[PDB]
């Protein structure tokens, strides 16, 4: 993998993870690559220093927009991030680099431990204890996007609504722009068959 | 009746913009507290008049008890959830050191809180790469 | 400081699906509006608030998330009944024009309202249901050319119309378009 | 995703300069540029290319779909089709706008320039209203749109994507 290729997954994950309701899949080979070029250029006529030094930002920014925006996403959904990565198949890829894994798991104590401390034990026996899980929303799969195909995909399934029989099927065409909810898209996004935009 | 001072904890944060952190209101939590405990025990009675009495007549304002109790609870942690949202806020809006007249609207527990999640966040950016990993909570925007 | 709204992650609302967000403060405060209700059964040690009970088939006004607890199917505990301007009459007046209705004065919750007051198996489920979609379907365009500024009208007096829903979505219009404008500039 | 962030994207755009300096064949990750040479053409990122304007180094040449002429023929062709016609760059309004804000003194016309690109922009995102409109009064449920650009895309991307989810819930509130 060509070092530009690095830099262009590495941007194509930023974009999808922007737009992606829920945590995507974590991306060790990128993050530790892109840090090891960022390490490695740190080792330093001006003109191309200066102008090194310029791309470096532009990757430096990349990479710290979608750990940020992944950290977002562990927090506002820790409960359900967590079930999911306890309960994946060996051998399928995970949602969580160990790192992320345990600060979700620390986010959680701390929380648990705050409202237990704070308010919790101090309710009537049988209301001391909330499962999180529940209280805290899950990842809204429906949610809206717009993407770009990369790689044509046929029979798309669309659901308008609640009704089966309004269901139907769309073929998505490389170069296409398309606007709709992510569930049914959600395994090309993973396989980068699409892109989010 | 019940579950009206519960509300107000709730309208107070609501009212506040910009993920702005009001005094912590130590007094309204308690009485709400102090509530759930006083409804708890009006239940326990009643649910015992209706085991030794054949009171299941009073099972409606039993019920009518219970739904009060759940929704103090409610209340009571969305609003110190929402709160610990608001503090998270601060660490990435403010840095490490928060400045006193933020930490002043903060209760004891929250401090810890923040300072828990404050060791966490700087474990998971010295763990990214080599040397003191990466510091994420800068470059906020994209390059000039 | 004015750019932490991006590190603030509140709750959404999730009052216009088929439950509410736990944790939604918007929520709470939605399902504390009150909701006209006649009690089916007397409520012993409870009419202070309105063995000192509460007689049966009184007409009392309690807040959803109350209604929502002490009902069932049957009209064991309460009988609910419809707000007025969730009944035939008003969605026949919003038919005609969607934008002519304040929904802040007839909400502020009126979709997130509307769309829990289904939990009460009501006949017109289907009728509540349509109106509320129907009535935001009419309304949409008016938010979209107000928010994005398209003819440079004073969005004042159309804010103060919306509903608590809608005013989130005329500001993501507004921001998304400000946000373009300013990079536009410097 | 802000607008900043769309320009960034736009910055990689390949834009051609004409430097006063000389340099050997730099290797930057993403790919070799130069060398460079005084007086003649080569081609740059567009962040490159603002900067070293900026450095009194270069002297940036206008792409050759930034025309008038070329210009007014699309504009009249958007507005004939009822759907989005392709654009001269998928980053035509970041290159307009860097391009005249930085070395407008090298756009020939640019005055001009600038009143086109606004008028395609606001022909295209009049017909995003009207369209986004239909989508919602007819209740679709997908719609393809092959030749909006990331900012136009952008702009009013979280408004309707926000308002087709509280749609669907409504839609879906019942069963």
């Amino acid at each position: 993998l060509t070092p530009a290729e690095l830099i262009e997954r590495l941007e194509q994950a930023w974009m999808n993870e922007k737009f992606a309701p829920e945590l995507l899949e974590s991306k060790p080979e990128i993050v530790e690559c892109v840090m090891e070029q960022l390490e490695h250029m740190e080792e330093n006529e001006d003109l191309k220093v200066s102008i090194h030094q310029m791309e470096m930002e532009r990757i430096r920014y990349v990479l710290s927009s979608y750990l940020r925006c992944r950290l977002m996403k562990i927090e506002k959904f820790f409960p359900h991030v967590l079930e999911k990565e306890k309960t994946r198949p060996e051998g399928e890829p995970s949602s969580l680099s160990p790192e992320e894994l345990a600060f979700a798991r620390e986010f959680m104590a701390n929380t648990e431990s705050y409202l237990k401390n704070v308010a919790l034990k101090h309710m009537p026996p049988n209301l001391q204890k909330v499962d999180l899980f529940r209280a805290v929303p899950k990842p809204d799969l429906d949610s809206y996007v717009f993407l770009r195909v990369r790689e044509r995909q046929e029979n798309i399934l669309v659901e308008p609504d609640t009704d089966e029989q309004r269901d139907y099927v769309i073929d998505l065409e490389k170069g296409s722009q398309h606007l709709i909810r992510y569930k049914t898209i959600a395994p090309l996004v993973a396989s980068g068959a699409v892109q989010l935009i | 009746m019940f579950c009206e001072k519960a509300m107000e904890l709730i309208r107070e944060l609501h009212r506040a913009p910009e993920g702005q952190l009001p005094a912590f209101n130590e007094d309204g939590l308690r009485q709400v507290l102090e509530e759930m405990k006083a409804l708890y025990e009006q239940n326990q009675s009643d649910v015992n008049e209706a085991k030794s009495g054949g009171r299941s007549d009073l099972i409606p304002t039993i019920k009518f008890r219970h739904c009060s109790l759940l929704r103090n609870r409610r209340c009571t942690v969305a609003y110190l959830y929402d709160r610990l949202l608001r503090i998270r806020a601060l660490r990435w809006e403010y840095g490490s050191v928060l400045p006193n007249a933020l930490r002043f609207h903060m209760a004891a527990e929250e401090m810890e809180w923040f300072n828990n999640y404050k060791r966490s966040l700087a474990t998971y950016m010295r763990s990214l790469g080599g040397d003191e990993g990466l510091d994420i909570t800068q470059d906020m925007k994209p390059p000039k | 400081g004015p750019h932490m709204s991006e590190a603030y992650f509140r709750v959404e609302s999730g009052a216009l699906g088929p439950e509410e967000n736990f944790l939604s403060l918007d929520d709470i405060l939605m399902s504390h509006e009150k909701l006209p209700v006649r009690t089916e059964t007397a409520m012993p040690r409870l009419g202070a608030f309105f063995d000192n009970a509460v007689p049966q088939g009184s007409k009392l006004e309690l807040p959803l998330w109350l209604a929502k607890g002490l009902f069932d199917n049957k009209r064991r505990i309460l009988s609910v009944e419809l707000p007025k301007i969730y009944q035939e009459g008003w969605r026949t007046v919003f038919s005609a024009d969607p934008n002519v209705v304040d929904l802040h004065k007839m909400g502020p919750h009126f979709y997130g309202f509307g769309s829990q007051l289904l939990h009460f198996d009501s006949p017109e489920n289907a009728d509540i249901s349509q109106s509320l979609l129907q009535t935001f379907i009419g309304r949409f365009r008016r938010i979209m050319d107000s928010s994005q500024n398209a003819y440079n009208e004073d969005t004042s007096a159309l804010v103060a119309r919306l509903d608590e829903m809608e005013r989130g979505l005329f500001q993501t219009g507004q921001k998304g378009l400000n946000d373009f404008q300013c990079w536009e500039k410097g | 995703m802000d607008a900043a962030e769309v320009e960034f994207l736009a910055e990689k755009e390949l834009v051609t300069i004409i430097p006063n300096f000389s340099l050997d064949k730099i290797y930057l990750i993403g790919g070799d540029l130069g060398p460079f040479n005084p007086g003649l053409p080569v081609e740059v990122p567009l962040w490159l290319a603002i900067n070293l304007k900026q450095r009194q180094k270069c002297r940036l040449l206008p792409p050759e779909w930034m025309d008038v002429e070329k210009l007014e023929k699309m504009r009249d062709h958007e507005r004939k089709e009822e759907t989005f016609t392709p654009m001269p760059s998928p980053y035509y309004m970041e290159l307009t706008k860097l391009l005249l804000n930085h070395a407008s003194d090298n756009i020939p016309k640019a005055d001009e320039i600038r009143t086109l690109v606004k008028d395609m922009w606001d022909t295209r995102i009049a017909k995003l209203r009207v369209s986004a409109d239909s989508f919602v009064r007819q209740q679709e449920a997908h719609a393809k749109l092959d030749n909006l650009t990331l900012m136009e895309i952008n702009t009013s991307g979280t408004f309707l994507t926000q308002a087709l989810n509280h749609m669907y819930k409504l839609r879906t509130n019942l069963q």
